[PDB]
């Protein structure tokens, strides 16, 4: 499912993150939501500021902290989180 | 500390 | 068929103009959407100080945070470029 | 001042 294409973050941190956006994935029908969800949790998990995209096609070019980047596929939509600021 | 680029695409 | 809307913004007139500009000649040159992102954060890195990030996709929702000033969301025909600064 | 979260949707 979870097949992970790119990631700086510690393993927990990846799991964490796989974890959470399947629960915004399953709640939520509008990306932004499924995004806003991911993002404001790891904002009051991890400390701000993270920044979430989830969508089915986009490209990308963002600059990160260390150890606080992943893009991931979670069945046909693509979800990139990472903190910066 | 420190920071870094990434490219993602579909 | 290039033509910009701007749905949502919170940078200067002058700074959009330069996001519009700079991502048309992106979009005209290159054809991976990474590539076109790359190319609009890297011109706005060095015009504008860092830290830029951008997207540039045909499908995606986001949720991010941002500096005040620094924000712009918008069409160049069907494609939607997300500009923004923040670190 | 300083910092705003904001959402799209294409």
């Amino acid at each position: 499912k979870a097949v992970i294409k790119n990631a700086d973050m510690s393993e927990e941190m990846q799991q964490d993150s796989v974890e959470c956006a399947t629960q915004a994935l399953e709640k939520y029908n509008i990306e932004k939501d499924i995004a806003a969800h991911i993002k404001k949790e790891f904002d009051k998990k991890y400390n701000p500021t993270w920044h979430c995209i989830v969508g089915r096609n986009f490209g990308s070019y963002v600059t990160h902290e260390t150890k606080h980047f992943i893009y991931f596929y979670l069945g046909q939509v693509a979800i990139l989180l990472f903190k910066s600021g | 500390v420190g920071m870094h680029s990434k490219g993602t695409q579909t």
